[PDB]
């Protein structure tokens, strides 16, 4: 009912990768390329629909189903969703690595004087040069998590085929001035880069 | 060829309704259920419900109860999904899908999918941006390099483009894709990395173009005090 899969998996061409799906015998797997409908790759744990390459296989441990792709090819880079009856996992971006992994560059800007004078406040967290193209962004006010007022974009490709994203935190000027600092925390491939800004008159 | 063909993309205002069609061919439409699945932009798949084209019976996910009506016209092998009282967060690709050729008893998963129908729900009207400077500081500095930028706030519709110094400044420029706010307006930012020694000597102006509102803004970005 609440199927969980990793946000990001990656491997190099020719390698094998595995995507897990954890729940609470009918787990299936879809592949989705940009602008296209999902394509069924594996159903009922291990069955392959006609025409799906033999490199795609499925298995099931206890309560974790697994899609394995052997001999990774560039065309396998796509989103993958597990499913069980009407329920879907949240999706895994599979990257077929074509350059070294790269951590995000993060720049955080505080509200401008002009915006504060207009009675608004926006923190701007700009995230660039990361690969694979999957990040999560969290914000903190002082040391406590902030979720209200946050908007984050999906990653997009830059000229060098790395990825960029941005996240915006909307606050009142009073909220901005009442904390010692705010922080934007970007998680990429399990590690985090966090930038902090503070009110400065 | 077993296939499902959907109607084209739609644009609606909140509170309205949308009706998407899905025409089956290459298999007997009445032999199989028809399901609908949607996917909000950048998000995952969510099942909405099914219709039995023989009985007309339906079953809907709890999220869509009271707002979704699935129907079919067997004479033209077509299923319909009508979603009413539309919300901005109903903006999504809507797929019809079903199970036709598989060796399974469950009716899930789905081997046959329509191409999807994008439905955009928005209450926003044309509005030019407010442009704020993102001033450089010793915080936005690293390799003797300073980052400065422009925040282009609260515009509609897309797109906005940004250049720096009327196009004379291209190295180190990065204009980011826009975020869509809950207000229905977009914001984006553009940043440029420059030599920190050049601050105070070189003028930096971001040139924002929002053709949908016939607006251009040239915003000077200078260091803080």
């Amino acid at each position: 009912s609440a199927l969980t899969q990793p946000r990001s998996v990656s491997g190099s061409p020719g390698q094998s990768v595995t995507i897990s799906c954890t729940g609470t015998n009918y787990v299936s797997w879809y592949q989705q390329h940009p602008g296209k409908a999902p394509k069924l790759m594996i159903y009922d744990v291990s069955k392959r629909p006609s025409g799906v390459p033999d490199r795609f296989s499925g298995s099931k441990s206890g309560n974790t189903a697994s899609l394995t792709i052997s001999g990774l090819q560039a065309e396998d880079e796509a989103d993958y969703y597990c499913s069980a009856f009407e329920y879907f996992g949240g999706g895994t971006k599979l990257t077929v690595l074509s350059q070294p992994k790269a951590a995000p560059s993060v720049t955080l800007f505080p509200p401008s004087s002009e915006e504060l004078q207009a009675n608004k406040a926006t923190l701007v967290c700009l995230i660039s040069d990361f690969y694979p193209g999957a990040v999560t962004v969290a914000w903190k006010a002082d040391s406590s998590p902030v979720k209200a007022g946050v908007e984050t974009t999906t990653p997009s490709k830059q000229s060098n085929n790395k990825y960029a994203a941005s996240s915006y935190l909307s606050l009142t000027p009073e909220q901005w001035k009442s904390h010692k600092s705010y922080s934007c925390q970007v998680t990429h491939e399990g590690s985090t880069v966090e930038k902090t800004v503070a009110p400065t008159e | 060829q077993v296939q499902l063909v959907q109607s084209g993309a739609e644009v609606k205002k909140p509170g309205a309704s949308v009706k998407v069609s899905c025409k089956a061919s290459g298999y007997t439409f009445t032999g199989y259920y028809m399901h609908w699945v949607r996917q909000a932009p950048g998000q995952g798949l969510e099942w909405m419900g099914w219709i039995n084209p023989n009985s007309g019976g339906t079953n809907y996910a709890q999220k869509f109860q009271g707002r979704v009506t699935m129907t079919r016209d067997t004479s033209i092998s077509t299923a319909y999904m009508e979603l009413s009282r539309l919300r901005s967060d109903d903006t999504a690709v809507y797929y019809c899908a079903t199970q036709v050729k598989l060796d399974s008893s469950a009716g899930y998963p789905f081997d046959i999918w329509g191409q999807g129908t994008m439905v955009t729900v928005s209450s926003a009207s044309t509005k030019g941006p407010s442009v704020f400077p993102l001033a450089p500081s010793s915080k936005s500095t690293s390799g003797g390099t300073a980052a400065l930028g422009c925040l282009v706030k609260d515009y509609f519709p897309e797109p906005v483009t940004v250049s720096w110094n009327s196009g004379a400044l291209t190295s180190g420029v990065h204009t980011f894709p826009a975020v869509l706010q809950s207000s229905g307006l977009y914001s984006l930012s553009s940043v440029v990395t420059v030599p920190s020694s050049s601050l105070g000597t070189q003028t930096y102006i971001c040139n924002v173009n929002h053709k949908p509102s016939n607006t251009k803004v040239d915003k000077k970005v200078e260091p803080k005090s």
